[PDB]
This record gives C-alpha cells, structure tokens and sequence, in this order.
C-alpha cells in the first residue's frame, strides 16, 4: 500500500 | 556537507534522543 | 528494527530506500556515501536461490525518506541508477561471504537536511571503535516481528526505526551458527542474560550499521545488513557486512567508474 510515484520519475 | 556532519543535529549542536546511549558504551 | 523505536526526521540524512517499480515494494535499504554512490547488500539485487535477480532500471533509489508508505514531496529524492556494481567474490553460494554492491546514481543527488552522506571508516577508526562491547546503530523500514510463520506483532512500521546494538565476541558469534564466519562479516545483538534486544528484520537487508567516532563527533557506517536466522531470537545474532574490510574494492569502482 505505497502510495503512487509520481510518473515522471 | 562532508560525510557524518548530520544538518539537523551535529551542525546544530544538538543530540538525538539516544546518541548518548552509544558515546556512553565506548 | 524489531524491539526498535521511531525515528526522528533527520537522524540518518543517509538512509536510501530501494524501491521496486513494478510492482512497487520496498526491497531493502541502502545508504548514501556521496552524490552519486549508495551502498547496499549484494544479495538485495542478485540472490539465485530464490531467482532474485534486478537490472539497473527494475528499481528506484528513494533519498530523503521518514514515512515508510507515503511520497514525501519537497522532502524525498528518487534517483534512477546508471550502473549496478556487486563485489566479484560475493559468496550466494554458501555463507553470503563479501555480502556488498554499489550503485551509481544516473544524476548527482542534492543535499538538504534530509539528504546527506555517512562516512566510510578508516584504519584507526575500524581499529578503535570495532571493539566488542561496542554499541552501533541500523535504521530501517522492515518488519516488527519475524515473518517465519502465521504470526502477530506490530507488521512493518509506518515510521523509520533505529535500535542501538552492541558489537558481540567472534567466539561468541560463530558458536551461534552453522554457517562458516569469516573476517568480512560481524555479528552485533544483546546475549540471553543481558536483559536488553533488538534486531534487523526480513526489509532491513542493505541497512545501514553506524557508528559514532567520540574523536571528532562523525557518523561512520561500519556494517550493512546482511544476514539472521529469525529476529531477535535468545542466543542468535545478526551478522553484518565488514564495509573497512571491503574498503579498498569500495575505491577502485568508486576511482575508475
Ligand atoms: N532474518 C533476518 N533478521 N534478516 C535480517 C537481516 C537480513 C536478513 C536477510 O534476509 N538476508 C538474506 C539471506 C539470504 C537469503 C536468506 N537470508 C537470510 O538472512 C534468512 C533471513 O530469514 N535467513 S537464514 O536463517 O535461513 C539464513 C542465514 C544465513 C544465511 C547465509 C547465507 C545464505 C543463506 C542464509 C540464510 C533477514
């Protein structure tokens, strides 16, 4: 439940 | 900075809540 | 970790998190050494038993982290590794023997009070500060309890946890495992009648062991975490990576890439 990665990275 | 020299406590001449348990054990 | 305590924000400005991408899990936990260097165990990346196995880019480098599961923004600083570099003798095969890797950094990480890099020890420190009786300290975000079965205790932590440990006696160590010790690894944990525990856990691999010089007051990180039969369990210990003893392989990939 790790909360999303911003896309660009 | 260079290595070891934490921000937030070492340049700020502040312990953390148990560094001293270390230091102490030497 | 385990019979650990929450951290507070800028304790260890170089703990690393070694975050999977897809999908994204912690692996294990590494450490800043410079701009562009984060150290860590071998067997976090490559590990054939259990067909572990991870390319540069099947993973990100999260800097700057205290919440286990949220994106720290503003604070947080995810790299993307150029080069993955594990030590040429690492030993998967029989005791996890020379247990270290490097990592390049494909851009030069900036430093703010959360993100600042540990020191490597030296001669006279490895030699002075290495003395059984001698308490370090691992940080991470692994589990509170052993995994070993259906069990309770308090899942992983929300927060980064530090537990000081005390280096223990190479008779001491050995007796306490079938596998073969050598001088590339150390054991740290409190003994039955000691009263005191703690230690690393299955999602602290890679962490961090360190130390402060009494000298000149500077971090030092004198192990990685590498391998335990259980956690915290009365008469074993956890062995850590000798990072003094691998120091001079530290400095050719370092001197060269
Ligand atoms: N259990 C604890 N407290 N851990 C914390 C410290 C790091 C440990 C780690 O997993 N390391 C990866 C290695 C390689 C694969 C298994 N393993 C382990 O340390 C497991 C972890 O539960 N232990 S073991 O008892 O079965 C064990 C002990 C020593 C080992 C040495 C070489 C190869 C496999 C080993 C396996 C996990």
């Amino acid at each position: 439940d790790f909360e999303e990665i911003p896309e660009e990275y | 900075a260079d290595c070891g020299l934490r921000p937030l406590f070492e340049k700020k001449s502040l312990e953390d809540k148990t560094e001293r348990e270390l230091l102490e054990s030497y | 970790i385990v019979e650990g305590s929450d951290a507070e924000i800028g304790m260890s400005p170089w703990q690393v998190m070694l975050f999977r991408k897809s999908p994204q899990e912690l692996l294990c936990g590494a450490s800043l050494i410079s701009d562009r260097w984060v150290l860590t165990a071998a067997h976090c990346l490559l590990y054939p038993p259990w067909d572990k196995n991870f390319t540069e880019n099947d993973l990100l480098v999260r800097i700057g982290k205290h919440s286990r599961t949220r994106y720290e923004r503003n604070i947080e600083k995810i790299s993307m590794l150029e080069k993955i570099y594990i030590h040429p003798r690492y030993n998967w095969r029989e005791n996890l023997d020379r247990d270290i890797a490097l990592m390049k950094l494909k851009k030069p990480v900036a430093f703010s009070d959360y993100i600042h890099p540990v020191c490597l020890p030296d001669r006279e420190t490895a030699a002075s500060l290495l003395q059984a009786g001698y308490k370090g300290r691992v940080t991470g975000w692994g589990n509170l309890k052993e995994t070993w079965t259906a069990n309770v205790g308090k899942g992983q932590p929300s927060v980064l946890q530090v537990v000081n440990l005390p280096i223990v006696e190479r008779p001491v160590c050995k007796d306490s495992t079938r596998i073969r010790i050598t001088d590339n690894m150390f054991c740290a944990g409190y003994k039955p009648d000691e009263g005191k525990r703690g230690d690393a856990c299955e999602g602290d691999s890679g962490g961090p062991f360190v130390m402060k010089s009494p000298f000149n007051n500077r971090w030092y990180q004198m192990g990685i975490v590498s391998w335990g039969e259980g956690c915290d369990r009365d008469g074993k210990y956890g062995f850590y990576t000798h990072v003094f003893r691998l120091k001079k392989w530290i400095q050719k990939v370092i001197d060269q890439f």
